[PDB]
Order: C-alpha cells, then structure tokens, then sequence
C-alpha cells in the first residue's frame, strides 16, 4: 500500500521463537589401510608395501581430519573462560528458561528441550573414534554459555561477566532494536507470556516432528 | 609452510617406490628388460606415479579450498575491523573492539587488535525505571544506579555517575504499570533558573 | 544360527565368512575376527623426559599400571581424581599430562566455575577499564606449486613418453 | 583405489562441515554472547538474544526475536512548518491520526505531541520537500509565564 505519504506502524508485537540447526562434526573414523586392503596376510602387506607412502598418507589425512573435529567442538562451544552458574532462585522477570536451563534430576548435564536433541537423531581395519568432549562436557559449555547469557547479558562476551536484572538487560536488547524501554515494561507481563508460550511450542514441535533434526541427521 | 613442504617431499619419494614393477629405477627397465616386456613393467611405473600426483593435487586443491576459506576471513577482518570499527561480539578479539593494525608475516595476515576491556567494578542497586510525580521516568543514555544512600544515573559501560535530572531521562505512563520502579526525586535545571 | 541343512557356511555384507558348519560334529559355529586396536604413544616430549604411556584403541584391558577409558586400555599412566586443563587429549574427557614425576590421566577441566551474584535488582558497573592488545593469526596463502608432469613421470626418458601419451 | 576415494569423500566432507562449525562458531559469538543487528542471520525478526542447546554432533540456536504482529496506517510527512523554520523528529517519525500529528518511535506505536526536545532544526519551509504545516509545543512557555 505504498504512496508519498503513508507510513504503517506496528501497534503490538509478538515474541517468537525460531530454531537454527548447525552440524559442527562428523563422527570421527580412523583407518588402518593395511588390514583393510591385506586382512590376514604378510604375503599381501609384502605386495603392498612396494606402493610407498599411499599407505601412510591415508592416515595422516584421516588424522588431520579426527584431530580437526575436536578443534571445531573446542572453538564452537569453549568460547567462554569460565563455567557461570544460575543461582537456584528463578527471579527472571517471568521469562521461564525451566525448559532450557539444565536439569539436576538426570544423570546427563541437559535441559528438557536437549534431551529430545538427544532422541531425533541415531571391524575391518575401519575404527570409529570417540569425541574429546563428552556429549555432558557439551552440556556443561551450552550451560555455561546459557547462564551466563540469562545472568550477565553480553557482558561476559567482552571481558568479566557483570550481573543485571534479567528484565534490564531485556531494556538493553529493546533499545539494541531501537524500541525504547519503556515499551518492555509497559509489557512485561505480556512479553514474559509471549515468550513462554513460544518455548513451550519449541517442544511441542520437537516432541511431534519426528524429522526436525534433518540437518543432524543427515550428516 | 609444513604441510606444503611435507606433500612435496611424499610426491618426490613416491619416485623410489616399485609399484608392482621390476624396479624403480627407469633405465634399469630399459637397460634389462626387451620392450614387449619393459613396455608392461613402464606401464606400471606410470600408473604408480600418475595415482601419486592425482592423489597430491586433489590433496593441494582440497587445501587450497582451505586457505582460500582463510584468506575471505582476513580479506573480511581486515575489511570489518583494520579499515572499519566493528560491533561483532569476539570477531576481531575478546573485548568491545577499538581497531587494529595488520602486520606481514611469510604467507600470512597477523592483526594487532585493540580492544577495550571492562577491568574493575562495584556492585550497584539498580532500577528499571524511577517515580518523582506519579510519572515514571527512564534512563537516556545509561542506568540507575543506587551507590546506597544516593540514586544516580551513569553509562552502561563505565562507572560515571551524574544527578537524575529531565536531560538525562526521559518519561512515559505512570507508577501503576512499571514492575520494581522506585520512589526518587528528579532535579530539573529548569527551576531554579525560573526562580532566578 | 539357524542353517539350513545345504547351507556349508555363512558371510557378511564384506563377503568375509561370518559362520560355519562343523563338518565333523553337528554344530553352527561363528568367527570372530581376533581383537585389534591402534597404539597411541602419549610422550611427554624428548626435550622434557623419555616416559611414554600407552593407549591401545577400543581394546578392554583384558585381551592386552593399567586404566581402562571409554577410548580402550591405557597403560603407564596415573590415573587422578582431579581436574586440570587438557595437556595432550585422549578422548570421551579424558586427557593426559606429565607432573611432578610421571604421566598422570584425568578428566580435563573445563574452567574455573563461577555462580553469578545475580537478583532482581543489582547491577555490577566497571570503573576502570583495560586497553589489550590482542595478536590474531591468518593464512593468506599456499606456496605456489607448478608440477612438470611428464618430467615427474618420464623424466629423461622418450620410451616412458611413448606409454604415456 | 577404494581407500583414496572414500579418505577424498572425507576431506571434502570434513570442509563442508568446517564450514558449518565456523559458522556454528561465529554465529555463537554474536548472535548470543552480543546482540545481531545483522538481519536474518539469527532468525526472522529483530534479534533480542540467542540460546545454544546441544544436539548430537552439533548445535541447535533457539533465536528470540521481536516481530511487529499488529499495524495501522498513518499519514506521514519528512518535516513540519512551525516558524517558517523546519522540523525533523531527533528519533522516531512523525504520524497524523486523521486530525493532529504527533511523532513516534519507528519500531512501535506511541504517539506523542511534537516538541523542540522530540525534534531538532535546520533550514526552512521552502527547501524541504513535502513539508506541512503544525504546531510545535514549547514546554517552556508555560513555565516562563506562570
Ligand atoms: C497485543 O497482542 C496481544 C496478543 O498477542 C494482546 O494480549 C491478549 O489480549 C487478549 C484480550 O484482548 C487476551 O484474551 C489474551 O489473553 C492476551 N494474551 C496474552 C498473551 O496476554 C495484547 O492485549 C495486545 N496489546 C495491544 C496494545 O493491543
Ligand atoms: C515454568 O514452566 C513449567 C512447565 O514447563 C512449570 O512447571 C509446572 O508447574 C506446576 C505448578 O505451577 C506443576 O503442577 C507442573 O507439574 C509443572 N510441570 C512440569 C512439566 O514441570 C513451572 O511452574 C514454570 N515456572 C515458573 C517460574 O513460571
Ligand atoms: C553516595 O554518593 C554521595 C555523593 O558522592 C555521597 O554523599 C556525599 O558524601 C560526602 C562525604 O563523603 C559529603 O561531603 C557530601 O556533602 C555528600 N553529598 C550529599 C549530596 O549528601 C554519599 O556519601 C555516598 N554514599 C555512600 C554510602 O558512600
Ligand atoms: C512512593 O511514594 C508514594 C507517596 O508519594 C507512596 O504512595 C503510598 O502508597 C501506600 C500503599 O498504596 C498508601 O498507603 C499511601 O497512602 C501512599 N501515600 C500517598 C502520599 O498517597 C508509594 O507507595 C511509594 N512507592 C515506593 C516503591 O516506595
Ligand atoms: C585503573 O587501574 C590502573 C592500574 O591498572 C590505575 O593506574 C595505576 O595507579 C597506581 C596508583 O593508584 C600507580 O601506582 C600505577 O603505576 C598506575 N598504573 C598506570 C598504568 O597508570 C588507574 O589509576 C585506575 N583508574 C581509576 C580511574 O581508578
Ligand atoms: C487524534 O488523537 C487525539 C488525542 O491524542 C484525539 O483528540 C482527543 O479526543 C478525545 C476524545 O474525543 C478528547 O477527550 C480529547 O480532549 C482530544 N484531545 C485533543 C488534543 O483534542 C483525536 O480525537 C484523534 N483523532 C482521530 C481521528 O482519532
Ligand atoms: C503554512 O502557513 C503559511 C502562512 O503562515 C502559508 O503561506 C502562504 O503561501 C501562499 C502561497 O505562496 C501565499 O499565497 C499566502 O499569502 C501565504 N500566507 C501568508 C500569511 O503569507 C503556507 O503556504 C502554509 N504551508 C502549507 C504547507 O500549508
Ligand atoms: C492497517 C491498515 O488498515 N492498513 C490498510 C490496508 O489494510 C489497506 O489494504 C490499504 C489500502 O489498500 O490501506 C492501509
Ligand atoms: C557483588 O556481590 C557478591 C555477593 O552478592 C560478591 O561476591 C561480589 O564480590 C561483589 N562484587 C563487587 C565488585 O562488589
Ligand atoms: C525482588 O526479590 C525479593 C526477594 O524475593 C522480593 O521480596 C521483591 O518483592 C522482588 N521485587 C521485584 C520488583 O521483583
Ligand atoms: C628444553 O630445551 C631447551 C633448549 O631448547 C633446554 O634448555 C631445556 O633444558 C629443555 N628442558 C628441560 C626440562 O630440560
Ligand atoms: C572388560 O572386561 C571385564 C572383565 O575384567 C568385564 O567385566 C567388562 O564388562 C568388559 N568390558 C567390555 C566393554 O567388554
Ligand atoms: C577417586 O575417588 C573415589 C571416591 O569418590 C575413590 O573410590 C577412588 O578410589 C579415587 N581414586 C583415586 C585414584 O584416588
Ligand atoms: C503526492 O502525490 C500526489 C499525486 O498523487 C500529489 O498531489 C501530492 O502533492 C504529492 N505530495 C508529495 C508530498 O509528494
């Protein structure tokens, strides 16, 4: 509806919440070429010793390529020097992390929402790996990362964490949009329920859609 | 500079290797065998050293396809932050990013970022908003901060704090609908100089 | 394994056999490859001293100053109830280093912890700050290789040129 | 000739999923340890902040937003007339509900009345195009008088 002189403008808003899925490893296999090609057989590794160094360099290379996959888990989740801790008092303004902060019940460091993560995704010289961080070291990062975000906002980003009120910080994150803060506390009750309605459909969906994690399992 | 000198010194010794073959040695097939029979030996020779280098370039293209990936990222860093300021959060080092001066190293970029860190702190009180006369008031260009006895307002990012006065906050609605707002008094520069 | 009665022996998806049937007694048997892992030499470095510790992969213990880890049998190294930050990795959280001495294994610490003082009304501001500078390093590029093929595969030789073409 | 093949699958699948984790990474550091005014790159919407959650070989990002849901049209103009001076807001936009104009925030609804704090001066009536005519409040009148 464009002309030289109307404008429209939002008169109420929702919250939503979106899930952005990112592969970050492949499952860390390991060859010895030797067994693969001359199962059983000194006569065979006589043979194939005469080919030089493509015995070697396949290792090398699936080597670079194991050793690597921890380098990508380290720069993706250890981003943070230290592991922040929520207090067990949940004073957040009414913005109810519950679903997505760990819980201490289970036996695996993960929250309500990772562990469907966790259930929508699945001899020959050929050995598979393990990772160098457990899938609850994992947990412990998205957790330190987690806590730290609720708690301290980017602050802890940019040097030492530094506390604030969960729905002052919100005020920080409405005038990073150029909606001034007023408009948050005018509407906390209704931005606080928004939200919890919308982590409450992130389950939901997840619980229901059997495929959501397609780009995890695919790779 | 390791791997681009390892992959060659594996390409040159894969010369000495037989590959199935009499020997390595090219003339001493030609200087032995008669060609019906050096022909099937050279044959192997050439498919051994042929699978050698198509083995070693798709290794230096599947690298260069990685430091390709590397040079757009210090083509980008020095875009967003030797010829700019950049507000990306850890992109160009750990602090709020001031700006930064690439050096030259053998085959590399090696960027001095200058970043500004929050060093020392105190604990404050704070309020998301204040009432003076049933209107409540918010911050400009910062937050409240109570030091225990005295409501201010300061920056953010740097502990500076100044009289809550109308040029540092600004007004909507009233006391009824902003949750945890405080009772404090505003100074408006305006009265004395009215009085005046 | 229920056979059939003509069936002599059974194979994997590899075409490898997989079971048997005993030609002297009536019985289905499996095989079993026999147990095999890669060893991994955690070496302090030359420079510092000569121990090592080894990890022989995937293995139980059994068929091999003994730990079993989640990555297979680790031998010559300490195992310790502490936490420090990871030296030389193993896997599943578990690293190695060398201190005063021998070579110690543990699950590596993640960082130092940190409950936050938060609550509903306070706020921590900085008063000073502090200008770092941080050095970050980049490949820009590879050395620039060129292969003369036919010298690589021939060289001084027309009768390898001849196949060649 | 088997083995070469699948460790070249893997080499070239070991850089797709680099890419993914450098992504992963560099999402990570800005989408949730800062805020992204980068648009789109941390979910439809304006980014509020961002979430990590574990998942089996990666990471999932819940992204908050904030998505303007309900609207109205308003009449606008780039300035307004008041001393044949012209006017421009210092943030937001100026909006006419059908019989007075007010000026508003440009990501929400909150008309106020126009003022030489909620707006700044330069030039004049002539030069600015599409300019109309108002009635600034000056909230030192009032004072200066009573
Ligand atoms: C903005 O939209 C929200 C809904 O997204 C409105 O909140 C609802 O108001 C109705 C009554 O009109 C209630 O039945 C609902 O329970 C409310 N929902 C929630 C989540 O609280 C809100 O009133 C609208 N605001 C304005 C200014 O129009
Ligand atoms: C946060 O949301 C959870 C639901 O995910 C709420 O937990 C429920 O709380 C009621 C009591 O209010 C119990 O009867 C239910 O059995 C709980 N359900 C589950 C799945 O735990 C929780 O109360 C909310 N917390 C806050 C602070 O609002
Ligand atoms: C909070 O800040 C105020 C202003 O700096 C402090 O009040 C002043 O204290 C000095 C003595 O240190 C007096 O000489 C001033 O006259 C006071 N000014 C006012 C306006 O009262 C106050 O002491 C600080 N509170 C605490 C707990 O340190
Ligand atoms: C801020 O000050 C006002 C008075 O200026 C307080 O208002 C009182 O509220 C209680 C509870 O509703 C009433 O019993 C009193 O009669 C009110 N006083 C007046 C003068 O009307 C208000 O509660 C104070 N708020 C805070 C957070 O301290
Ligand atoms: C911020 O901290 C620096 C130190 O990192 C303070 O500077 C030092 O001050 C002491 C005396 O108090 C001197 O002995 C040091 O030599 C100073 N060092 C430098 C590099 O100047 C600085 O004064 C503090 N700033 C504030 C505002 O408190
Ligand atoms: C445009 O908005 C103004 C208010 O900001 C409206 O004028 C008010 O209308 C109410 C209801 O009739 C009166 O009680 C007020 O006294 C009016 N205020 C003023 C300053 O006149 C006006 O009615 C609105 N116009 C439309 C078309 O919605
Ligand atoms: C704003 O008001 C002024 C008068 O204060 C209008 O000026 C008139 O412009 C026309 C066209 O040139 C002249 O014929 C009139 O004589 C002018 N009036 C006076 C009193 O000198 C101006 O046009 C108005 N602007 C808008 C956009 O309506
Ligand atoms: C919020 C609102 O009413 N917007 C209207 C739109 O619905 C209508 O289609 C258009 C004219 O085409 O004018 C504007
Ligand atoms: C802030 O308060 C906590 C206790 O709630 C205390 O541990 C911390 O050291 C204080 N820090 C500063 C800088 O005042
Ligand atoms: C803050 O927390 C305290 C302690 O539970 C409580 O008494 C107080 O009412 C809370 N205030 C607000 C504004 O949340
Ligand atoms: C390590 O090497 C240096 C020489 O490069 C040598 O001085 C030093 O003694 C060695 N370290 C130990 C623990 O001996
Ligand atoms: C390893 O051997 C022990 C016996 O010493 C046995 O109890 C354990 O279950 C075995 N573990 C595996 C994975 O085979
Ligand atoms: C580690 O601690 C447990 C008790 O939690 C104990 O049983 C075990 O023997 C300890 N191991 C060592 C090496 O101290
Ligand atoms: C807007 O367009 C109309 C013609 O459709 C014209 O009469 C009017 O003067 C224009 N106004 C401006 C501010 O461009």
């Amino acid at each position: 509806a464009y002309s030289n002189n109307s404008i429209a403008i939002p008169t109420n808003f929702t919250i939503s919440v979106t899930t952005e899925i990112l592969p970050v490893s492949m499952t860390k296999t390991s060859v010895d070429c030797t067994m693969y090609i001359c199962g059983d057989s000194t006569e065979c590794s006589n043979l194939l010793l005469q080919y030089g160094s493509f015995c070697t360099q396949l290792n090398r290379a699936l080597t670079g390529i194991a050793v690597e996959q921890d380098k990508n888990t380290q720069e993706v989740f250890a981003q943070v020097k230290q592991i922040y801790k929520t207090p067990p008092i949940k004073d957040f303004g009414g913005f109810n992390f519950s679903q997505i902060l760990p819980d201490p019940s289970k036996p695996s460091k993960r929250s309500f929402i990772e562990d469907l993560l966790f259930n929508k995704v699945t001899f020959n010289g050929l050995t598979v790996l393990p990772p160098l961080l457990t899938d609850e070291m994992i947990a412990q990062y998205t957790s330190a990362l987690l806590a730290g975000t609720i708690t301290s906002g980017w602050t802890f980003g940019a040097g030492a964490a530094l506390q604030i009120p969960f729905a002052m910080q919100m005020a920080y994150r409405f005038n990073g949009i150029g909606v001034t803060q007023n408009v948050l506390y005018e509407n906390q009750k209704l931005i606080a329920n928004q939200f919890n309605s919308a982590i409450g459909k992130i389950q939901d969906s997840l619980s229901s859609t059997a495929s959501a994690l397609g780009k995890l399992q695919d790779v | 500079v390791n791997q681009n000198a390892q992959a060659l010194n594996t390409l040159v010794k894969q010369l000495s290797s037989n590959f199935g073959a009499i020997s390595s040695v090219l003339n001493d097939i030609l200087s032995r065998l008669d060609p019906p029979e050096a022909e099937v030996q050279i044959d192997r020779l050439i498919t051994g050293r042929l699978q050698s280098l198509q083995t070693y370039v798709t290794q230096q293209l599947i690298r260069a396809a990685e430091i390709r990936a590397s040079a757009n990222l210090a083509a980008t860093k020095m875009s967003e932050c030797v010829l700019g300021q950049s507000k990306r959060v850890d992109f160009c080092g750990k602090g709020y990013h001031l700006m930064s001066f690439p050096q030259s190293a053998p085959h590399g970029v090696v960027f001095l970022h200058v970043t500004y860190v929050p060093a020392q702190e105190k604990n404050f009180t704070t309020a998301p908003a204040i009432c003076h006369d049933g209107k409540a008031h918010f911050p400009r260009e910062g937050v409240f901060v109570s030091n225990g006895t005295h409501w201010f307002v300061t920056q953010r990012n740097f502990y500076e704090p100044q009289i809550i006065t109308t040029d540092n906050t600004f007004v909507s609605g009233n006391c009824d609908v902003v949750i945890g707002i405080v009772n404090n008094t505003v100074y408006d520069p305006l009265q004395p100089e009215l009085d005046s | 394994k229920k056979f059939l009665p003509f069936q002599q022996f059974g194979r994997d998806i590899a075409d490898t056999t997989d079971a048997v049937r005993d030609p002297q007694t009536l019985e289905i048997l499996d095989i079993t490859p026999c147990s095999f892992g890669g060893v991994s030499v955690i070496t302090p470095g030359t420079n510092t001293s000569n121990q090592v510790a080894v990890l022989y992969q995937d293995v139980n213990c059994t068929e091999v100053n003994v730990f079993q880890t989640r990555a297979g049998c680790l031998i010559g190294a300490e195992h310790v109830n502490n936490s420090y930050e990871c030296d030389i990795p193993i896997g599943a959280g578990i690293c190695a280093s060398y201190q005063t001495q021998s070579i110690i294994a543990y699950t590596m610490s993640l960082g130092a912890e940190n409950s936050v003082a938060y609550s509903n009304n306070s706020i921590a501001i900085p008063t000073n700050f502090t200008i770092s500078v941080t050095t970050e390093i980049l490949p820009v590029s590879m050395t620039k290789t060129s292969v003369d093929c036919t010298m690589y595969i021939c060289g001084d030789s027309t009768e390898c040129s001849n196949l060649l073409l």
